[PDB]
RNA sequence: AAGAACCUUACCAAAUCUUGACACUAGAGAUAGCAGGUGGU
RNA sequence: GUUGGGCACUCUAAGUUGAUAAACGAGGAAGGUGGGGAUGACGUCAAAUCAUCAUGCCCCUAUGAUUUGGGCUACACACGUGCUACAAUGGACAAUACAAAGGGCAGCCGCGAGGUGCAAAUCCCAAAAGUUGUUCUCAGUUCGGAUUGUAGUCUGCAACUCGACUACAUGAAGCUGGAAUCGCUAGUAAUCGUAGAUCAGCAUGCUACGGUGAAUACGU
């Protein structure tokens, strides 16, 4: 994302509903959870290096 | 005096007491017919009394959860085909030759990504 | 096309490098930790740093950095370990205690392994050389074994390409075998190589 | 529609740009940019120069538009083709 | 009676501790036996590719296990499972 | 398949006429796995051939099933330029198959308003070799007897 | 027979045949029917003058047939008169409640012009 | 794109800013009394 | 089962088992990699992504930044993917059964949309198809609910462009679809509901869950 766009994700805005969310990591707008806020694109390389407490690949 | 048998089929699961009696069978303190749609139902979950020569020797009281009608009836067949194993070990050999001692392990398939279901396929196009 | 290999393994026979529970707050502890880790990457790069683990307690934060060169972190007389963790406890505002574990034989692990030939890329060494050199290194070592791959403009190449060594067993679709892993960057006059290390030992 | 208990929404400063013409006769233009304010009965008689997106266009208002929004008579697409 | 409730997203951590506690309590006094409750399991599915090929997907899973611990008749005992400490991954409430 | 031959699944007999053939039927009717609707019709179709021809619906029911069931098929196949539909006998399984499935499919395009009326009325035509479904076996016969010297041909 | 100055048909329900008025639809018929008691499974050929009678008298306190149609015809003249948005959209043949045109308008537009 | 009324949002119009967004009254508001770039390959 | 009482049965979840010189009936829940998933070799398409991110080179310090309003939703048409239908194996009305998987913290009187105990095996979100009866009687209709008018509810600073839902009215095309073309081998296809992510509000899409539940495979 642009460094702006990030900045102003950042900033307060003058009504509740402006506020959107981001993802911490890269700034994606698109795709992000609530639960790390991460896009899918991050939670995917960080559970790859184990580093997202509990995550694993799901088969059943 | 009672014989013991759990029945499963499907997501169903059956308790199945066998005590002597004339061949009423109760679900859920409901009478079976008034408890299952069909009577092509009711002939199947009779069928370890037919394979055995016992209809009208026991009563059967069920205790049946999960799944729906079918899954139920058929949840209580192998409920009761267990618990004849239980009142004449005997039993055995006339009731595995018919396959209901079997549990059915026929299970609904999960749905995978890409697909519309199970295996059905989105529409295609070569275009 | 092929998965990474931690990926597939991690909660089967890899354990998380991260060893905690919350619900509510883990958002915002997963981005304390990985707030924590950029930071001692950063600032200890040059400490041959392999991987970091942070487990998490009774508002204290217990992090073990497992480094193939473990004076460098600790310092002489424990004051550079004394320094990065009164700069953890800035970044973080909760009780940190950091733990330090030598990593003998480096050759052996994947993430020292790569690092190692991507500082030797940005030197300019030729891009054979250090993959067989990283090779035989740990084969002499007891690897079951070792491949290494060089993907992008070798050499300054225009056209880039993949070049890729291997020997011993590396049999990446078997489960259990504890195979590590690590990709590292090197930044050439010419852009970007990738760098990947597979080691097998056993 | 907007819930009758939160009555009728007009921006205020434009509001207050048509009570400052209240008790008057000649009437000026009142440029705005709030498409979305509902047409009050004492917009009647008031010219408003609404922005379309890219310049203001003149909605004289009459009574049978009231009730409506500002924006309902500034076009903002142009088509006259295929 | 003290009612205790393990939470792990590690099966093996979990049992661990819940035998911890069972013995720490029958050290000091009589403890209804770890009741595995069901586990929650949340499943993330997530697009592989970066930009396209929608129909390419991975599934992740988090399972949280949970573990209850029923203690009755204790005052040792309350003081002495609260001086346990449990491996990082497992949080512990302790409804005294 | 290319590997062999695939096991068939067995049906229990209906609980009021003691047939395999009846549940196969019941099948065929069946729509979306809507089972309790199509042996609502069958049972209701059976009622009203036992009152509308004076006999036991399960015999009418096999009459009007052997003048369906065909003896010779045609098969389709390329030879060098010109297709040939090879005459070949049926084999029991298919001629079951056959009769059930024409007769299903000839009840529904009838004119009656119920399909309990359709497939009753089809039963009673049927077992006096009549109607959509038994013309259809004629027709098949007729197309066969036409290319009985083409069997030699495999 | 004729209750609205429309013959609405003879052989069904009243229920039903009082929906071939223009302004009662399902609702509005039960409604009625109860207001003037008449059961809702009688025949029209079969209802009583006395009725018939009670029938057209709650009718008539409804607006239908051309009082309704000239109310609507005054809406959509209103609309288009002060040029709105929606009035635009009544004269041009086109959606007036925000469906897309770039396909699936062809009950506004008629058939396709290839 | 696993969530376009504003925000998102990049695109357009207008009104504004030039170590820069980031490292009670007036006004539609924003506002007054080395970085950046979702620019190209 | 709302509790006194019990851990019998069910269930929950840890451990432990769980049956082919090669190969080609018994016993057993299961017989031949049992069903399904994850896992995708060397390479091909200079295939996709500089707009997730990073980055060599080209490229200005206005192609950088802020706001309000508009647009991304346009509309003669053409194509792909879907949803709802063309009805009697059905529509309407009334009564009455049977699931699984998940989510939850400031979150889970009015005809109507709606308004005014539980951080979880505890409370909430929360089955339909089906079955039994009554009615409709083959009619572009008691099928269909597109379109439009009016009046509302809720979220949101704000529903004009351009939200969802409700009530009354309106009542379009459509009576099984040319050439051609798609999916599926069994708990599958078909059909019926349910849940989740995103999310103030917005799902006929996506992912997941169960209920009912087929026909056929002679052969290459
Ligand atoms: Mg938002
Ligand atoms: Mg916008
Ligand atoms: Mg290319
Ligand atoms: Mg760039
Ligand atoms: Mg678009
Ligand atoms: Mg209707
Ligand atoms: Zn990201």
């Amino acid at each position: 994302a642009k460094t702006s766009m990030v900045a102003k994700q950042q900033k307060k805005q003058k009504y509740a509903v402006r506020e959107y969310t981001r993802c911490e990591r890269c700034g994606r707008p698109h795709s992000v959870y609530r639960k790390f806020k991460l896009c899918r694109i991050c939670f995917r390389e960080l559970a790859y290096k184990g580093q997202i407490p509990g995550v694993r690949k799901a088969s059943w | 005096v009672e014989y013991r048998g759990t029945g499963r089929r499907k997501n169903s699961v059956a308790r199945v007491r066998l005590v002597p009696g004339e061949g009423n069978i109760t679900v859920n303190n409901r009478d079976v017919r008034e408890y299952l749609p069909f009577e092509s139902l009711i002939l199947d979950l009779n069928q370890p009394f037919d394979v055995t020569e016992t209809k009208g020797n026991y009563d059967v009281l069920v205790n049946v959860h999960g799944g729906g009608f079918t899954g139920q009836a058929q949840a209580i067949r192998h409920g009761i085909a267990r618990a004849l194993l239980e009142a004449d070990p005997e039993y055995r050999g006339s009731l595995k030759r018919a396959g209901l001692l079997t549990r059915d392990p026929r299970m609904k398939e999960r749905k995978k990504p890409g697909l519309k279901a199970a295996r059905r396929s989105p529409q295609f196009s070569k275009r | 096309q092929k998965i990474n290999p931690i990926g597939l393994r991690v909660g089967i026979i890899r354990d998380w490098e991260a060893k905690w529970y919350a619900e509510k707050d883990f958002a915002s502890l997963l981005h304390e930790d990985l707030k924590i880790r950029k930071f001692i990457d950063n600032e200890l790069k040059e400490a041959s740093v392999s991987h970091v683990e942070i487990e998490r307690a009774a508002n204290r934060i217990n992090i073990a950095i497992h480094t193939g060169k473990p004076g460098m972190v600790i310092g002489k007389g424990g004051s550079e370990i004394e320094k990065l963790r009164n700069k953890l406890n800035a970044l973080t505002d909760k009780k940190v205690h950091i733990n330090v574990i030598e990593i003998k034989k480096v050759d052996l692990d994947a993430r020292l392994v790569a690092e190692n030939i991507a500082r030797q890329l940005e030197n300019r060494a030729s891009f054979r050389r250090v993959q067989k050199q990283a090779i035989t290194r740990a084969m002499k070592l007891g690897a079951k074994g070792i491949k290494t791959q060089v993907s992008g403009r070798l050499g300054g190449a225009d056209i880039a390409r993949a070049e890729q060594y291997s020997e011993g067993t590396v049999p990446l679709h078997t489960l259990r075998a504890d195979i590590d892993y690590a990709h590292a960057e090197a930044d050439t006059t010419y852009g970007k190589l990738g760098v990947k290390v597979w080691i097998y030992r056993g | 529609a907007r819930s009758i208990k939160k009555g009728p929404f007009v921006d205020e400063h434009l509001m207050k740009k048509v009570e400052a013409q209240e008790g008057s006769e000649k009437k000026q233009v009142i440029k705005t940019w709030s498409r979305r304010s509902t047409i009050f009965p004492n917009f009647i008689g008031h010219t408003f120069a609404v922005y379309d997106g890219r310049k203001h266009v003149p909605v004289y208002v009459t009574e049978d538009m009231v009730g409506h929004k500002l924006g309902e008579f500034a076009p903002t697409r142009t088509f006259k083709g295929h | 009676k003290i009612r205790i409730r393990l939470k792990a997203y590690d099966h093996r951590v979990i049992d661990q501790s819940a035998e911890k506690i069972v013995e720490t309590a029958k050290r000091s006094a009589d403890v209804s036996g770890p009741i595995p409750l069901p586990t929650e399991k949340s499943v993330y599915t997530i697009i592989r590719a970066v930009h396209k090929y929608k129909d390419s997907r991975e599934q992740f899973e988090q399972r949280t296990h949970k573990r209850l611990i029923d203690i009755v008749n204790p005052p040792k005992t309350v003081d002495a499972l609260m001086g346990l400490n449990l491996p990082s991954g497992v949080d512990i409430e302790i409804k005294l | 398949p290319r590997k062999g031959s695939v096991p068939k699944r067995d049906v229990l007999p209906d609980p009021i006429h003691n047939s395999k053939l009846v549940t196969k039927l019941i099948n065929k009717i069946m729509l979306d796995g809507k089972r309790g609707t199509a042996q609502r019709i069958l049972y209701s179709a059976f009622d009203l051939v036992e009152q509308r021809s004076g006999r036991d619906a399960l015999e009418v029911f096999e009459e009007a099933i052997n003048n369906i069931m065909p003896v010779l098929e045609v098969k389709a196949r390329r030879v060098g330029g010109s297709n040939y539909q090879v005459p070949v006998e049926v084999r029991p399984e298919r001629r079951t198959t056959l009769g059930l499935r024409w007769l299903v499919n000839y009840a529904r395009l009838r004119g009656e308003k119920t399909m309990e009326d359709r497939l009753a009325n089809e039963i009673l035509d049927a077992a006096n070799n009549t109607g959509g479904a038994v013309k259809k076996r004629e027709d098949t016969h007729k197309m066969a007897e036409a290319n009985k010297a083409f069997a030699h041909y495999r | 027979a004729r209750i609205a100055g429309v013959d609405i048909p003879r052989e069904k329900r009243v229920v039903i045949s009082l929906t071939y008025i223009y302004g009662i639809g399902t609702s509005t018929a039960q409604k009625i029917l109860e207001e003037a008691n008449v059961s809702a499974d009688t025949r029209v050929k079969d209802l009583t003058d006395d009725e018939l009678g009670r029938i057209r008298e709650v009718v008539d306190g409804y607006k239908v047939e051309g009082d309704l149609r000239r109310e609507t015809n005054l809406n959509i003249k209103r609309l288009m008169e002060i040029s709105s948005y929606r009035g635009i959209r009544h004269r041009r043949g086109l959606p007036v409640r925000g469906q897309k045109t770039k396909n699936n308008a062809r009950t506004r537009k008629g058939p396709v012009k290839t």
